RNA sequence: AGAGUGUAGCUUAAACAAAGCACCCAACUUACACUUAGGAGAUUCAAUUGACGCUCUGA
């Protein structure tokens, strides 16, 4: 009974190891079943010359200004890297070992953790009304 | 900078998303782009360490 | 042929791929936000300018979603909302370079984003597959 | 051959509000909207409204807009925050209610024996400790309050040299998660500021070196 | 038994040490022009070049003939730099375009190509026909 | 009569032809080439080219490939040549922009396939 | 204040011209990538010689 037990254990415990284990579906690329419903569809309003030419010229204008930001935005990082490169062969220079040490990697910096900005700040005093949450998933 | 926030919905099949305000805790503002036409939805909060506190904002 | 200078002219199994400090392992980067065309948004921006800076991209893939409902107590009222996780995988980012690569990801951060960066751990992982019950009631009859 | 080596920190404090948008980027963010409505697809609000309507229609022959009534009439009771704080602006520019939408920066008033200059903070190093010691180090003497600047790297952002006999100093970056401005009599007037404005208060060259370094974004 | 390369052996100047940091063929179409580049460019092995190729002399066809005039290359591109400006300051040919419904003078395209460059397709098709080889030699 | 070169059967470009057309669609201009089987050019067309751009809004659109078409149809009758031939691949023949170009020639009176080799 | 330098980001490309590469927006794609369809770019001025911009070297 013991050795039986426990070889029927470690055996099934093996083979689920063993199973190709299953990826928790993602919502967001599962369309839900009440979005094929046919009663929902709405009038297409054909679109005006004008307002088209509007887009395209927007669109465009728009293709030029990122283009435009992303090439400020080569000159800030080229400039950053090629003045933080003077400062370390510099250093290299001057100290031959102070250059190694900040080479050094740090663990403390790997973890990070940021919020992004707010539509407004923070009220000085402001305390929301009393409610509470609840998650729900599924797997 | 905030650059990449308004942005096509890269997604076929997707029902009506509209703006809407949401209120954290600290009272800061968020856009939340939400299922109906809402203006703001907040955060309250549930629990604390302190009984005698949690006795005395439950009277207030 | 193998005698005359020829020989080894064709050969390209070299040429694919066959199947301390400043080197960092494989990291991840976790982005959360309620909107889920502003996770994927930046994770793309992101991708597309470390494609630009030639840094490797293992994968990026989307943790599973989670929707949460808060409802108000003084009288009664509910309410709804959701929340989108995604992931990327980097490696090789040289030691210096990182500080300007995440200050730059700082800068560019729009609102309504919560970002972390860590190393890659087998917990996270697992954390994507589905929570298998039976191998848990395994292991407690083994207990 | 006197030499002198300094460390310093610079911190950015980021902004907590985002950019005013561009007149461009705000009706390129309306075509998007109505692009996005346009190809949209129905919701349970769009449905329960236009089922109603048709409820209503057929009753007469035999809510939604109330909803929003009270949700409109919320928004227009609930009060926002402010943005911009002119009197800040001119009185308190050592303060962050003047500008949340862009980074900011701090500058010390600092004097030397050759030259007074308004510079940015730094400090002595000294061989049993790292230019990253000498950089907290700075801090700690600086701050006098409850504020901590996380750093995010080693390396070095500066390298600034100035003779009389030769100093140089190395600045490294940091970022700042909180601060505030208790005992605000100080003699070292530390101040929040923008690269602009910056640039109006000093003048050197190594200076004006920083001033490309450091990302204007 | 094996004998030294003769030239140098092709996808050797690549480095192999590192092979991840280094730039792919993302396109067929990059791929097959490097390709054609590399036929074309000269080879010390046997190729089917020196066999199905003419095999012209290395010495330049020889032409004491009208030179072309002396054209100010500045004033010439300023003018055509003038030309274009105006034609992007035009209005109707981004619509024109976006909707392709436009289309060109072909006799006044004729015209000017035989004015500026139609003499040298000229001699090439002169060449190819074998007209120069057969009168002049 | 004449022979052309059979084979290549495992390599794409086919040099089963006399008169290839080969275009390029560079990020700037537009390159179309009528060529014979040696690889020497008989008689080409270029968006770089002066007396063609002129007129134009763009060197890469599909007005400016279909242009090319038409000049390079009409060039093609200058030279004698009514038949030829074209190499694409699935998307390079699956883009509107060369099919246009394909269909101009063709109205132009060029017809892209060439006569089976005689001999008996 | 003195030395060097100088085509859009790269190219010892330069007649028939400012070419190729790189790059950007959209679409497919989880995303990237590919592909399609669209987008902006320059040799500072006077005759290779000088004078407007750039780096370095000093206070």
């Amino acid at each position: 009974k013991d050795q039986e037990a426990k070889e029927r254990l470690k055996r099934k415990i093996r083979k689920l190891e063993k199973a190709t284990q299953e990826l928790i579906p993602i919502e967001d690329f599962i369309t839900p079943l009440k979005f094929l419903d046919k009663a929902r569809e709405r009038p297409q309003v054909e679109l005006t010359f004008e307002e088209t030419e509007r887009r395209a010229l927007l669109l465009k204008k728009w293709s030029l200004y990122k283009q435009q930001e992303r090439k400020m935005e080569r000159d800030t990082i080229r400039a950053m890297l090629e003045a933080q490169q003077e400062a370390l062969e510099e250093l290299q220079l001057e100290s031959p070992k102070l250059h190694a040490e900040a080479i050094k990697r740090d663990p403390n910096l790997f973890p990070f953790e940021k919020e992004g900005p707010h539509y407004t700040p923070p009220i000085p005093n402001y305390q929301p009304p009393e409610g509470r949450y609840n998650d729900i998933t599924k797997v | 900078s905030s650059r990449a926030s308004l942005t096509r919905v890269h997604r076929q099949a997707y029902a009506r998303l509209y703006p809407v305000l949401l209120v954290k805790q600290d009272g800061s503002t968020i856009h939340i782009r939400y299922r109906e036409p809402r203006r703001m939805l907040a955060m309250p909060i549930d629990l604390d360490t302190s009984p005698e506190e949690r006795r005395a904002r439950l009277r207030k | 042929y193998k005698t005359k200078p020829t020989h080894g002219i064709g050969k390209y199994k070299h040429l694919i791929k066959a199947e301390t400090d400043y080197e960092y392992g494989v990291l991840n980067i976790h982005l959360t936000a309620y909107d889920m065309t502003l996770a994927e948004s930046y994770a793309q921006y992101v991708h597309n300018l470390c494609n630009s800076l030639s840094i490797k991209v293992e994968e990026s893939y989307a943790m599973p979603t989670k929707t949460i409902e808060v409802l108000q107590l003084q009288m009664l009222l509910d309410s709804v909302l959701t929340t989108h996780e995604r992931v990327v995988q980097i490696s090789g980012l040289s030691a210096t370079f990182a500080e300007i690569f995440l200050e730059i990801i700082q800068s560019s951060l729009p609102e309504g984003v919560r970002l972390s960066v860590k190393e890659h751990t087998e917990e996270d992982f697992k954390g994507r597959f589905k929570a298998r019950p039976e191998l848990e009631e395994l292991l407690a009859k083994l207990k | 051959s006197p030499w002198r080596l300094l460390g310093a920190l610079c911190l950015q404090r980021p902004p907590v509000v985002s950019k005013p948008l561009t007149p461009l980027q705000e009706e390129m963010a309306s075509l998007l909207q109505q692009i996005e409505i346009e190809r949209s697809l129905y919701s349970d609000h769009e449905l329960r409204a236009l089922d109603e309507n048709q409820r209503l229609a057929k009753k007469k022959a035999d809510l939604a807009q109330d909803l929003e009534d009270m949700w409109e009439q919320k928004f227009l009771q609930f009060k926002l925050g402010a943005r911009i704080t002119e009197a800040d602006e001119k009185n308190d520019r050592t303060s962050l209610n003047r500008k949340l939408d862009r980074n900011l920066v701090l500058l010390v008033r600092e004097k030397f024996g050759d030259q007074d200059v308004w510079i940015l903070p730094q400090a002595e190093w000294q061989p049993g400790e790292t230019l990253r010691g000498t950089a907290e180090r700075t801090l700690a003497t600086l701050s006098e309050n409850n504020m901590e600047a996380k750093f995010l790297g080693n390396a070095p952002c500066g390298h600034y040299t100035f003779k009389f006999l030769g100093a140089k100093v190395f600045f490294f970056k940091a970022l700042l998660l909180t601060g505030d401005f208790s005992q605000a009599g100080n003699k070292g007037h530390h101040v929040w500021v923008t690269k602009d404005e910056l640039g109006d208060y000093l003048k050197p060259k190594y200076l004006a070196q920083v001033r490309r370094f450091v990302s204007d974004l | 038994r094996r004998t030294p390369p003769l030239g140098p052996m092709p996808n050797s100047d690549i480095d192999l040490s590192n092979l991840e940091r280094l730039e792919k063929y993302r396109s067929f179409d990059r791929y097959r022009r490097r390709a054609e580049q590399e036929a074309q460019a000269p080879h010390w092995w046997r190729t089917y070049r020196e066999y199905f190729g003419e095999k012209t002399d290395p010495k330049e066809k020889i032409d004491i003939g009208l030179p072309p005039p002396k054209v100010s290359r500045t004033q010439q591109l300023l003018e055509r730099k003038q030309a274009i400006q105006e034609l992007r300051a035009n209005v109707e040919e981004e619509r024109a375009a976006r909707l392709r419904t436009a289309s060109v003078p072909l006799d006044a395209v004729r015209a000017e190509w035989e004015r500026t460059c139609g003499p040298y397709h000229k001699q090439r098709l002169a060449e190819y026909y074998g007209l120069y080889r057969d009168l002049f030699h | 009569v004449a022979r052309k070169e059979r084979g290549w059967r495992t390599v794409f470009p086919s040099r089963e032809f006399w008169h290839r057309l080969r275009v390029i669609r560079t990020q700037h201009h537009v390159e179309a080439l009528v060529e014979h089987q040696n690889g020497k050019v008989v008689v080409s067309a270029s968006t770089r080219e002066w007396a063609i751009k002129k007129h134009l809004y763009s060197t890469r659109n599909v007005v400016a490939c279909e242009s090319i078409g038409r000049v390079l149809a009409q060039r093609c009758l200058e030279a004698g040549i009514n038949f030829m031939v074209y190499q694409p691949t699935p998307w390079e023949a699956a883009s509107d922009s060369m099919k246009r170009l394909q269909s101009a020639m063709t109205e132009g009176g060029v017809v892209l396939r060439e006569p089976q080799r005689i001999y008996e």
